[PDB]
């Protein structure tokens, strides 16, 4: 994991993987969405990630 | 209506009016039209 | 055959108002979109 002033960006594309599926488990401390609701992410379609 | 139980220390913010979460989406829900208080206090000494 | 402006103006005014009414169905007024099928698809009910 890089540091805060040289953060690493990975572009995600060409795949249909369940979001909640991954967020289905645990091991997190904060899951805060803005502009969307984390329960409706499997009904949308996006241009890039 | 006093609902009394015990949870993990993390999802204490999961008992709230209107939310999404493993605990809130499967084991206990409150309506968005909630009216009442929520009290939580720690327990590993009992 | 070669003047009816007072009759033309009342037609024009009514059409100009009806068009302004429909063209307002595509403003946000301070929201994320203008479509209810877009707020009901990337936001939870609360």
């Amino acid at each position: 994991f890089a540091s805060v002033y040289a953060w690493n960006r990975k572009r995600i594309s060409n795949c249909v993987a369940d979001y909640s599926v991954l967020y289905n488990s645990a091991s997190f401390s904060t899951f805060k969405c803005y502009g969307v609701s984390p329960t409706k992410l499997n009904d949308l379609c996006f241009t890039n990630v | 209506y006093a609902d009394s139980f015990v949870i993990r220390g993390d999802e204490v913010r999961q008992i709230a009016p209107g939310q999404t979460g493993k605990i809130a989406d499967y084991n206990y829900k409150l309506p968005d039209d909630f009216t009442g208080c929520v009290i939580a206090w720690n327990s590993n000494n009992l | 055959s070669s003047a009816l402006g007072k009759l033309q103006d009342v037609v024009n005014q009514n059409a100009q108002a009806l068009n302004t009414l429909v063209k307002q169905l595509s403003s946000n007024f301070g929201a994320i979109s203008s479509v209810l099928n877009d707020i009901l698809s990337r936001l939870d009910p609360p």
